RNA sequence: UGGUGCAGCGCAGCGCGGACGCCCGAACCUGGUCAGAGCCGGAAGGCAGCAGCCAUAAGGGAUGCUUUGCGGGUGCCGUUGCCUUCCG
């Protein structure tokens, strides 16, 4: 799988990490010093180093190598937590709060992820709600020009907090089923980040007062570190619903995604894997950790 | 030197 | 630099009283420098050599036996920021008589720059003389004389398209009458890199034929300052490197991918003599 | 980048570039730290600044130098002229001549 | 017969007052234009609105072969009539 360079610490790394080794304190510290690689975090290396001690010793045991029917099985339950499944149907439109700092890859995922609803059966509608990002609506509006999609646009510099609104009237009218917007993303200001996203989820009470109903979350993996600040920074700003690690595949940083499932909790929508929009299947525990450690 | 440092410095606090 | 200090600090703090470091663990801190040096927007080909400069000395010094591998890495990086900036502090030759040019972009201090330089030699026992090449906005030779006013320095300003021979004409006159062993020829500068100005800093050189030339990039800007410097180095020919606005740079891209990049020796920075080994220092905290 | 005519030249200054931090240009001592005006950028999310900068360009070139002479039906003048109110009005006037005394002083 | 002194009108001038023209000009409660700011709504876009500026009352000043009313120690002007007193 995509994964090979992901398995280098994590997985398949253990089994060479572990391999003639004896369970103690220098054994436990050469695991903790690889966790910390993957950008799996501090608090949750700590915790799974802690967690991994307790059950290596009220059971009696002297193989390292036996430490791997355990962190299959700590790694495994942090997903778990976070392993739920994206629903779009019976609301009509469905909002999808698109946030996340320019840069990252969310005009790209708004477009796979579109064509995974019309592919299902049902009517998809963009709306470029970052004006001030002409780049990214220009690609928005060229691309569902060709793919029948309708997207929403407006004079480079309005609020973007109203693009949004523009996409559901005209979904209730034209009959929309699912409802994807993008919005700005810039950390250089906090506190306006802040109040503009916040501004735009008090507002979309008026048609529907269930609307927003996911508020989706574009980081990078590839990033490491950065795909923490990132989502710690969204977090504090509004109700996040739902994560996607992109770029995942061709870095050996892929344990972010347990410090974006542990230190927040939040339910991870999909993941990527790939470059095709067919490689970004929904985010699986018992799936991802499968083939994780899959030697 | 120091003017505006104890005046524009206090003007935040309301 | 905030930024690439506080990442590198932070990155070799997480092995600060850590006993003795298995070999997975010394890999970890070369990818945590790497990305230091990513987000600073540092040359790829040299973040690379960067790191791998870390193994190899790590590994020579038995830092996976040192009880203080924190020391070890400590005084790694240490050599590889001295020699990223240029190893040991180099500046430009003096003798009998000097003559050289300031070229770069618009806003980058490159006028400002010119003027002190000037000043700089002036207390060292050396007789400077700024010399405007600008020929087509007389506010470039304004700008000029009011930086040479204050600072104590003569500047000679040239005329709306006068050609090369005859500005070389009363440089030569100029230099003889109050004695000038330094001449500073501030050449035009612009916002972006046209043919048509490359081709007139080529000319004006092969004039007056001076002995290096300086070009003050925006340190602002990362490798964006190499890239600029990539040109004048072809299309004119410069010797060395003048880095300013140090301060509001939090990266140093620029700065630690010059003497790979374009391999020009960085002489002054924004003014002072540019110190590697001082530099080295206060990105590890002890500067 | 006498005081009425030095307190506008100013605070005009005091927004094409933030609010600023040029607050540390003329001050040859030392600081604190850094995770202190990090409380400015929070004014500057909200889609206004401050209420001061508000009723002060709403007066006269000459009512600022002695705000005493301002009354009860002179204060809810600036007020809703403003759209401030009464109160934050006060804290505004009863600051002009802050500056005209401490300045005295120096 | 006569010379002054008359009164009441009719022409100029003078003093005063009242218009016109010029200058200045009341915080707002009058108007237009209204940076900054504030308000309304999901936006595009508006509403309300202060300082300054412009125009304009009440209330003043300088000046005006100009215009009007009134008021008198102007003037050798022509004539008639009346009258206390004075002067040939
Ligand atoms: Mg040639």
């Amino acid at each position: 799988r995509s994964l090979l360079k992901t398995k280098e610490n994590l997985g398949s790394g253990f089994i060479s990490l572990f391999r003639g080794k004896k369970i103690d304190d220098d054994l436990f510290e050469e695991l903790e010093e690889q966790l910390l690689i993957a950008d799996v975090g501090v608090e949750t290396t700590r915790k799974i180093i802690t967690n991994l001690t307790e059950g290596a010793s009220r059971k009696q045991l002297r193989d390292a190598e036996a430490l791997y029917g355990l962190l299959k099985e700590e790694m495994g339950e942090i997903l778990a937590k976070v392993d739920e499944p994206l629903n779009v149907e019976g609301k009509a439109p469905f909002v999808i709060l698109m946030v996340g700092v320019n840069g990252v890859g969310k005009t790209t995922t708004i477009g796979k992820l579109a064509r995974q609803f019309e592919q299902q059966g049902k009517s998809v509608m963009l709306a470029a709600g970052d004006t001030f990002r002409a780049a990214a609506v220009e690609q928005l509006q060229v691309w569902g020009q060709r793919n029948n999609i309708p997207v929403i646009a407006q004079h480079t510099g309005a609020d973007s907090a109203s693009v949004i609104f523009d996409a559901i009237q005209a979904a209730k009218a034209r009959n929309i089923d699912v409802l994807i917007a993008d919005t700005a993303g810039r950390l250089q200001n906090k506190s306006h980040l802040m109040e503009e996203l916040k501004k735009i989820v008090r507002v979309m009470k008026k048609l529907d007062v269930e609307a927003p109903h996911e508020v989706m979350l574009t980081i990078d993996a590839s990033t490491g570190q950065n795909a923490v600040s990132q989502a710690k920074l969204f977090h504090e700003a509004v109700g996040l619903t739902g994560i996607t690690l992109t770029k995942l595949d061709g870095t050996a940083k892929g344990g972010v995604i347990f410090s974006v499932a542990d230190q927040f909790g939040i339910p991870i929508r999909y993941i990527g894997v790939g470059e095709r929009i067919e490689d970004l299947r929904p985010f699986k525990a018992d799936d991802f950790i499968e083939a994780l450690f899959a030697r | 030197g120091i003017i505006l440092v104890l005046l524009i410095w206090g003007t935040v606090l309301l | 630099f905030q930024q690439l200090s506080a990442r590198l600090q932070e990155a070799i703090g997480r092995l600060r009283g850590r006993g003795r470091i298995t070999e997975e663990d010394l890999k970890a801190t070369l990818r945590e420098i790497r990305r230091a040096l990513m987000d600073a927007d540092v040359n790829l080909e040299v973040t690379r050599d960067f790191v791998e400069r870390v193994r190899e000395e790590a590994l020579g010094k038995q830092v996976l036996e040192s009880l203080t591998p924190a020391e070890v890495i400590l005084a790694t990086v240490y050599e590889a920021l001295k020699e990223a900036l240029g190893g040991e502090a180099r500046l430009p030759v003096l003798k009998d008589r000097n003559l050289w040019f300031l070229v770069g972009l618009q806003g980058s201090g490159k006028t400002t720059t010119a003027a002190k330089l000037a000043l700089y030699y002036k207390g060292k026992g050396r007789r400077p003389l700024l010399v405007a090449a600008d020929t087509q906005r007389p506010a470039a030779r304004e700008q000029l004389r009011l930086l040479g006013e204050k600072v104590g320095v003569p500047v000679l300003e040239v005329m709306d398209g006068e050609s090369p021979e005859s500005i070389r004409r009363r440089v030569e006159e100029k230099a003889r009458l109050e004695a000038r062993d330094l001449i500073l020829v501030d050449t035009a500068g612009r916002l972006q890199i046209d043919e048509p100005l490359m081709g007139e800093l080529a000319r004006l050189k092969e004039v007056l034929g001076p002995d290096e030339v300086l070009l003050v990039l925006d340190a602002m800007t990362g490798q964006e300052a190499l890239s600029v410097a990539r040109a004048f180095d072809e299309k004119v020919g410069v010797t060395g490197l003048v880095l300013t606005k140090l301060d509001g740079d939090a990266r140093g891209g620029a700065a630690l991918s010059a003497r790979h990049v374009t391999g020009k020796p960085i002489y002054f920075a924004g003014l002072e003599p540019f110190y590697p080994e001082r530099l080295a220092g206060r990105i590890l905290g002890m500067g | 980048l006498l005081t009425l005519r030095d307190v506008y030249a100013q605070i005009i200054a005091l927004r094409k570039m933030g609010p600023l931090s040029k607050v540390l240009q003329h001050i040859p001592g030392l600081g604190i730290m850094l995770p202190t005006p990090s409380e400015d950028q929070l004014k500057i999310g909200e889609e206004k600044i401050r209420r001061w900068l508000a009723a002060l360009n709403s007066m006269t070139y000459k009512e600022l130098e002695n705000p005493n002479i301002i009354d009860k039906s002179r204060m809810r003048r600036i007020a809703e002229g403003s759209g401030l109110e009464v109160e934050e009005v006060r804290e505004l006037l009863e600051w002009y001549n802050n500056m005209n005394r401490l300045l005295k002083m120096v």
